[PDB]
């Protein structure tokens, strides 16, 4: 009930900053640019220090000519524009954006931890305690989004962010969507493709509920359910109806995964009458206090080593290239909106 | 033998 009346305030703040957005919130001169934490076909994460508050942000930069050139212009006016009306505790805050002659800029807060990717791929697998505590922040960021008609569309290790608390923080928005019945996109990443996406069936923000049972899978195994190496003998895995679980699985965690990872949408949790509650209720959730860890008062099972504001020691390397704005603008027209 | 290399993300 206290949930209810938490979810319909968060649908007004979300609804009023959808309606006008943010636009054009700072310039690029006003950051120094420190190091690449990331990239995209049509650009790159930087790690950059504001120059007169030295606080540190991750700079999302888009070349407007390969966002054209690829047919995403939509796809990242829409990123945005979610980012910029979103809130919650598990959620990387947008701080600024703006655009030049070049590039579309999106200045969020820096997450210093690292991929939970990097993580789990070092320590090779994570213990129930450890995959139940980041899977509970997902259910609750995903009842959060959902209650927004969001899909997000694009769950992965590599794109959830682990803070100087030990807690996520989801980045990329780059494939979520506003959508009140069915879609049909067919978008994510293989091995975290929902059924019903492979098979081109217009399908609902149950896709992400799946995919949580992949992340679950995944974080507790060290390797994710359906894998091989060609794309397509991972979707006959997928669409198969069949899972296999290690034996060290609880039969707890065993019973979650075969209710997330069902190709039957009329039997998936998730997607159910009692919807999100059919999750947090499972007995493999009994010992999580929902609450508490929304109120982020939960001891994080592992706190990423932090060496002084800026440290990028959790993150890749990656090749610095320079970032070339050129004299005339470029896609003026299409881009106005952002 | 699980190719444990980080997954790229697309649309189409
Ligand atoms: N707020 C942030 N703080 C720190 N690092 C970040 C932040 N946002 C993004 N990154 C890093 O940049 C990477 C790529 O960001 P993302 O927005 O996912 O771009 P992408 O083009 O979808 N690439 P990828 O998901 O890596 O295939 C992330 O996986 C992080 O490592
Ligand atoms: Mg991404």
């Amino acid at each position: 009930n206290a949930v209810k009346e938490f979810l319909a305030k968060a649908k007004e703040d979300f609804l009023k900053k959808w309606e006008t957005p943010s636009q054009n919130t700072a310039q690029l001169d006003q950051f120094d640019r420190i190091k690449t934490l990331g990239t995209g076909s049509f650009g790159r994460v930087m790690l950059v220090k504001h120059k007169e508050s030295g606080n540190h942000y991750a700079m999302k930069i888009l070349d407007k000519q390969k966002v054209v050139k690829l047919k995403q212009i939509e796809h990242t006016l829409n990123e945005k524009r979610i980012l910029q009306a979103v809130n919650f505790p598990f959620l990387v805050k947008l701080e600024f954006s703006f655009k030049d002659n070049s590039n579309l800029y999106m200045v969020m807060e820096y997450v210093a931890g690292g991929e939970m990717f990097s993580h789990l791929r070092r320590i090779g697998r994570f213990s129930e305690p450890h995959a139940r505590f980041y899977a509970a922040q997902i259910v609750l960021t995903f009842e959060y989004l959902h209650s927004l008609d969001l899909i997000y569309r694009d769950l992965k290790p590599e794109n959830l962010l682990i803070d100087q608390q030990g807690y996520i923080q989801v980045t990329d928005f780059g494939f979520a969507k506003r959508v009140k019945g069915r879609t049909w996109t067919l978008c994510g990443t293989p091995e975290y493709l929902a059924p019903e996406i492979i098979l081109s069936k217009g399908y609902n923000k149950a896709v992400d509920w799946w995919a949580l049972g992949v992340l679950i899978y995944e974080m507790a195994a060290g390797y994710p359910p359906f894998f091989a190496d060609q794309p397509i003998q991972i979707y006959e895995k997928i669409v198969s109806g069949k899972v296999r679980f290690p034996s060290h699985f609880s039969s707890d965690l065993k019973d979650l995964l075969r209710n997330l990872l069902q190709v039957d949408l009329t039997k998936r949790f998730g997607n159910l009458k009692n919807g999100v509650n059919d999750i947090k209720n499972h007995k493999w959730f009994a010992t999580t206090d929902w609450i508490a860890i929304y109120q982020r008062k939960v001891e994080a099972p592992f706190i990423p080593k932090f060496k002084g504001p800026g440290d990028t020691s959790n993150f890749d390397d990656y090749e610095e290239e320079e970032i070339r704005v050129s004299i005339n603008e470029k896609c003026g027209k299409e881009f106005t909106e952002f | 033998l699980y190719n444990r290399t980080r997954r790229i993300s697309q649309t189409s």
